[PDB]
């Protein structure tokens, strides 16, 4: 037995969770218990804290989602056969270059893209405020919110910051499955191949390292789960043979090692540096560097 | 030199080959038979790559590049200068990685832990062996493999990509990318949660695993749990690399046309193929 | 140009990050020692960080790391060579002595508490109303050892209340006393639990707990240590 799935589930009363300073008025009640989920992790769905930023995000994010789909249905001539057939092929495209950074564009040739983007802007930032506020309620550090900001960075660059600096909304990414892929491939071609963007290449090393490190870490905690390894917080406050055997596996393999707390600083950083370096690479593309081949040839 | 707690663990045993013979450390590093194997394969491989840099006539790591044998050589041996060095270095690389894995198994046995880490590593070795062995052999030349060089292996990626149009349209590539992005999202959150609990607002007590579950339920209505997130990280990342290997073993072999065109299987299905309007009618 | 400035800036940042990250991971185990326990001369280029202090919940005090580093227990090992870097042979029974893969840490002799300050791990008999909700219920199954001999029967599951999972099987031995085995070192089957790590004769040797309704961090470590050490040390008895 290797501890990828549980051999036995137990259930007790619904866990309505810790209280600290949270407003209990805004938490739901428990949802079902999924026995399926329970083989891998926890069986309990809910509760969920809603509140004001909860509903703003949730309404706002559905308005973005519906806006795109209503335009996909329109493109499909309102035919459910064509809709399902061409699903990956439809695209809400930003305004033409003609309209620059203007909100003048008609609904069928930009305006609809802008409406959907506004909604998405409210949805994401309100959700960011939510990850901070939930943590504050429980008296926890703001790690989750600051780590999330790194993801927001690259998104803000692609759809907002870079389209502004370049003086056109047409530079932004379209809402569509195959269209957003073509954009990505188009961007690289037009900027002389992103492989020569040194930020793109760091972005990849970190994406990579995220895969290699969570592979290492997950594997390591499962390997020492026979000494209560998963109980990271109590192993922090009172190091056990699990923390010791874990540190020593890696010391003896590759010559150095982590703490039970310290591995999590490695973890949060490896990950945020993906979108951090990624966003810088993109912001500098067409604003400062026209061609990463050409730039690379000068080195500067 | 030893960590304050280390000595009680430096006991004899857990070796797979040669009993007590290589059962010792050099500084922090455990050796074992597969320590000696790894050094032999690694040293031999570096010697060959330096001797390859001689024949190419450059000692710049931004130029050095050991290329497979050209397609016309098929699955045969080649002259060292014109493919044979790669062929031997590739055997030497495979020797180093497998030796490294089996060394991790010996370390596992001495420490009485599970074999999860070298089981996870085995997936990376299988990605590597796909690109330089399984795919090349199925295609019928070592020439189809990627070259060993820092920028020349990126050309190979780009040229192998654009042989099939925009390589984004490979459906197994799509799945693999989704796992890479999700794994990174999960690593960010996992590190952030544990640190937010161990390092709360100034002056307050360490939070508890209960705070960790509460925080998440509050946020998204579900909490996978401390054992589940470690199961998840391991699964997301081994999945990314699995589908990576899958996405390339089918490219050149069962599919050699433009990847975008593959999506016509869906569009041309009988019951909506001919229905006017939309993007594809 | 702006791009060359950015990438240079970033490489210096990353150098400082890696420094910060490496000194954070030196809060336990350091400074390095020689095999005699005296402090090694060469510590490498990274210095020990300023100590930090965790305020532990439920009035259990604080921890400052780095701080004074001792085992607070005797280590029954002897050198096998006259120079650094060779294995240290057990002087007695490594299982009983808690060395090698049988190693335990002298963690606090208190139970881990949950968010509310209640014991994290109870027997399921004292946990209302916890039940087996899925999978084979192991309670009443015979426990077999790697010598393919019966050592006892399961008489309860000890559950993690806040994490809602099974952590140990309580086993009744031939003499009427019980031991905890970790979930992670047993295979629940249709008609038995199989324990590969220990042969039947080594079940009595499993460390016992002071209270029958709670287990302490020290006790978890001695039991888990002991059972894991079986893989190496009960190998003559494995079939
Ligand atoms: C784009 C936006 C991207 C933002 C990404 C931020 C990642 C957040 C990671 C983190 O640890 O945040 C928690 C951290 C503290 O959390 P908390 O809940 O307030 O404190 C709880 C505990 O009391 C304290 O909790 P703690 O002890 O875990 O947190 C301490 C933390 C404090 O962390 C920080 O102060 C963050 C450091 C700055 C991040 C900005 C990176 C910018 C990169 C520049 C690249 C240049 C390109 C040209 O210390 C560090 O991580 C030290 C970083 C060392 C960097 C090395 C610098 C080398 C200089 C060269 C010589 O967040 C912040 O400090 C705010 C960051 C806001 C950034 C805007
Ligand atoms: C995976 C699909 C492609 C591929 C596509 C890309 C793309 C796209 C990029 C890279 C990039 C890199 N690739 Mg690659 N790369 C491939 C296969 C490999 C193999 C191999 C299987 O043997 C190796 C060793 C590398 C190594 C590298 C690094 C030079 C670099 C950053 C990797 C990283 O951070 O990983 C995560 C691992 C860690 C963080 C651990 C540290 C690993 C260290 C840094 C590796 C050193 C390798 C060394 C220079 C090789 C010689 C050593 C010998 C012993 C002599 N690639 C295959 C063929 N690779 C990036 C780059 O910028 O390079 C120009 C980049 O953008
Ligand atoms: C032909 C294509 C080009 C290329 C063109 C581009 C372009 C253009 C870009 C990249 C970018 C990246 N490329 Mg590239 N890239 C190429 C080849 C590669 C290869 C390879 C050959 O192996 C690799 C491994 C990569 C890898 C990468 C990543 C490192 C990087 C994206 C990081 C990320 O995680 O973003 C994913 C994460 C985000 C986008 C953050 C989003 C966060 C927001 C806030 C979430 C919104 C959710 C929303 C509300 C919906 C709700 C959903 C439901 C609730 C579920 N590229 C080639 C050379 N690449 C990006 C980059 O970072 O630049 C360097 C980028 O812009
Ligand atoms: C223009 C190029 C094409 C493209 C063409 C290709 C081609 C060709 C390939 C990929 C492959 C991949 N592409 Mg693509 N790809 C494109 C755009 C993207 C984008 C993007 C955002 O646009 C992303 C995110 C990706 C992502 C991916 C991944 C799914 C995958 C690479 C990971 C992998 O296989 O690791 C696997 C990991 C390894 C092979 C590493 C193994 C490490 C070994 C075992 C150990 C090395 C040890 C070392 C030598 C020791 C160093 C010394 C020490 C430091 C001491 N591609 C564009 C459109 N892509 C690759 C793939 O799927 O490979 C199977 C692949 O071949
Ligand atoms: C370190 C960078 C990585 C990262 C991290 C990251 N993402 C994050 C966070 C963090 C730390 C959060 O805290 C936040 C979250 O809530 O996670 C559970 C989030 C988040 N990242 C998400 C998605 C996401 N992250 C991505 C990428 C990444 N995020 C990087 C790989 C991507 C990609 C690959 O493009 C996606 C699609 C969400 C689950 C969430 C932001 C939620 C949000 O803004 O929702 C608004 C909209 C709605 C509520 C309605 C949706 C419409 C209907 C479909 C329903
Ligand atoms: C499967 C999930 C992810 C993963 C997992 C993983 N990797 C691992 C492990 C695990 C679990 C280890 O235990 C092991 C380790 O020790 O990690 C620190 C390792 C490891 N993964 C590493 C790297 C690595 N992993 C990668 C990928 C991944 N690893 C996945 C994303 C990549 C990528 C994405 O490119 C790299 C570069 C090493 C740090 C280490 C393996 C070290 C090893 O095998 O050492 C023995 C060999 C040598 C010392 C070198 C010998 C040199 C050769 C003889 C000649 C050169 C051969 C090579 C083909 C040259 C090519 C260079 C050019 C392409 C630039
Ligand atoms: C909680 O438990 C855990 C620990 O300890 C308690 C750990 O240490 C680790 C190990 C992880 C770290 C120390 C974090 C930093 C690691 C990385 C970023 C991974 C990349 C590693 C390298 C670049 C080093 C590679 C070097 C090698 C293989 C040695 C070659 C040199 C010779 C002389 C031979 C993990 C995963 C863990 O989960
Ligand atoms: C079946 O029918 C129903 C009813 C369910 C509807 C169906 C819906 C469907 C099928 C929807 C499908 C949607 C898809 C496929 C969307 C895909 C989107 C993708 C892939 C997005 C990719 C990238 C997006 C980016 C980078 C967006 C960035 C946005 C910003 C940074 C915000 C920019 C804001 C702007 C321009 C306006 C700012 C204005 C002010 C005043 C501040
Ligand atoms: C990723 C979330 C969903 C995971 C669901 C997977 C269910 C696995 C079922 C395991 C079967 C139980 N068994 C036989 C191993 O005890
Ligand atoms: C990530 C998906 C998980 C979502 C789980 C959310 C559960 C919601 C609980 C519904 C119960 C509502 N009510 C009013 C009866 O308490
Ligand atoms: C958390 C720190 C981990 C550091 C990992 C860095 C890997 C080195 C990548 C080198 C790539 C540089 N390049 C070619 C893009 O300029
Ligand atoms: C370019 C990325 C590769 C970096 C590899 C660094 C390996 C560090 C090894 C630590 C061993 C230190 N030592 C010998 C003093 O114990
Ligand atoms: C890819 C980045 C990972 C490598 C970072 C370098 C860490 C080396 C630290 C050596 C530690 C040696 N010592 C004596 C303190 O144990
Ligand atoms: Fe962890």
């Amino acid at each position: 037995y290797q501890n990828i799935f549980s051999q036995v589930q137990v259930r007790g009363p619904a866990d309505l969770g810790m209280t600290e300073d949270v407003n209990l008025a805004n938490r739901s009640g428990v949802g079902p218990f999924s026995t399926l989920l329970g083989w891998f992790g926890n069986a309990q769905l809910g509760p969920i804290y809603l509140g004001s930023l909860g509903v703003l995000s949730l309404f706002s994010g559905l308005m973005w989602f519906f806006t795109i789909g209503i335009w996909f249905w329109y493109q499909a001539g309102w035919n459910p056969a064509v809709f399902l057939r061409d699903l990956f092929f439809f695209s809400l495209e930003p305004p033409a270059p003609e309209y620059g950074l203007s909100f003048a564009a008609p609904l069928k040739e930009g305006g609809l893209w802008l409406i959907a983007s506004f909604f998405m802007f409210v949805a994401v930032w309100s959700w960011w405020g939510r990850t901070y506020l939930r943590a504050q309620a429980l008296g926890m550090g703001k790690h989750t919110a600051w780590a999330f900001l790194s993801a927001i960075w690259l998104w803000m660059v692609l759809g907002f910051i870079r389209p502004i600096l370049m003086g056109s909304w047409s530079e932004a990414v379209p809402y569509g499955i195959f269209s957003h892929l073509d954009w990505t491939n188009n961007f690289s071609l037009v900027h002389g191949n992103l492989f020569y963007n040194p930020f793109h290449g760091l972005s990849i090393a970190f994406l990579y390292g995220s895969a290699l490190l969570f592979a290492m870490h997950g594997a390591t905690i499962l390997a020492v789960s026979r000494f209560g390894g998963e109980r990271e917080l109590e192993q922090i406050a009172d190091r056990g043979t699990a923390a010791e055997r874990a540190a020593l596996f890696w010391r003896w393999t590759m010559g150095f090692n982590a703490t039970m707390e310290g591995i999590h600083r490695w973890a949060i950083w490896m990950a945020v540096l993906v979108t951090l370096t990624g966003g810088i690479g993109i912001l500098l593309s067409g604003t400062v560097v026209d061609n990463w081949y050409v730039w690379g040839q000068n080195h500067g | 030199a030893l960590l304050s707690f280390e000595r009680k663990y430096r006991v004899p045993g857990g070796t797979l080959v040669g009993g007590n013979l290589f059962d010792f450390w050099v500084g922090p590093f455990y050796v074992g038979f597969f320590g000696v194997a790894t050094f032999f394969f690694a040293a031999l491989g570096i010697i060959l790559i330096a001797w390859s840099a001689v024949l190419q006539g450059t000692w710049n790591p931004q130029l050095i590049s050991v290329y497979p044998p050209a397609l016309e050589y098929g699955l045969g041996g080649a002259p060292l200068a014109k493919g044979g060095l790669w062929q031997i270095i590739t055997i030497c690389a495979t020797g180093a990685f497998v030796s490294w894995a089996l060394r991790e198994v010996e370390i596992c046995r001495k420490l009485g832990i599970g074999y999860h880490i070298p089981f996870a590593f085995a997936f990376a070795i299988l990605a590597y062996l796909t690109l330089v062995l399984f795919r090349p052999v199925m295609m019928g030349a070592w020439g189809y493999a990627f070259p060993y060089g820092i920028w020349t292996h990126l050309d190979w990626v780009s040229n192998t990509g654009y042989t099939y149009g925009n390589f984004h349209y490979n459906p197994a590539h799509m799945i693999a990318i989704s796992f890479f992005f999700t794994n990174a999202l999960a690593l960010a959150l996992h590190g952030a949660l544990v640190l937010s609990a161990a390092n709360p607002e100034k002056g307050k007590e360490m939070r508890t695993p209960d705070h960790e579950d509460t925080f998440f339920r509050d946020l998204v209505g579900y909490s996978i749990g401390t054992l589940g997130i470690h199961r998840l990280g391991l699964l997301l990342s081994l999945s990314a690399v699995f589908f990576s290997a899958l996405c390339m073993i089918i490219t050149g072999t069962i599919w050699f046309d433009q990847w975008v065109d593959w999506w016509q299987w869906w569009v041309k299905l009988p019951w909506w193929a001919n229905i006017p309007g939309g993007i594809n009618g | 140009d702006l791009a060359s400035l950015a990438i240079y800036s970033f490489w210096i940042f990353l150098a400082g990050l890696i420094y910060y990250l490496q000194t954070e991971n030196m809060r336990e185990g350091y400074p390095l020692e020689n095999e005699d326990g005296t402090p090694a001369a060469n510590q490498g280029p990274f210095p020990l960080p300023k100590p930090k202090t965790f305020i532990l919940p439920h009035g259990r005090g604080t921890l400052t790391v780095p701080g004074p580093e001792s085992e607070d227990r005797p280590i029954a090992l002897a050198r096998t060579a006259v120079s650094e870097g060779f294995p240290h042979a057990p002087t007695g029974d490594p299982m009983k002595d808690g060395v090698g893969p049988a190693s335990w840490v002298a963690r606090r002799d208190l139970p881990e508490l949950d968010g509310h300050g209640h014991n994290k791990i109870k027997p399921m008999k004292a946990a209302a109303g916890f039940h087996v909700s899925a999978g084979k219920n192991p309670i009443g199954l015979p426990v077999r050892g790697c010598d393919l001999e019966i050592a006892g029967k399961v008489v309860d599951i000890w559950v993690d209340i806040p994490e809602q999972m099974a952590r140990f099987l309580e086993v009744e031995l031939k003499d009427g006393s019980t031991r905890l085995l970790p979930m992670q070192m047993v295979k629940v089957q249709s008609n038995r639990v199989h324990v590969n790590a220990l042969s039947s004769d080594l079940f009595a040797g499993i460390p016992t707990i002071k209270s029958p309704t709670e287990v302490t961090l020290l006790e978890e470590d001695k039991i888990c240590g002991y059972v894991a050490g079986g893989l190496m040390y009960a190998a003559p008895k494995r079939k």
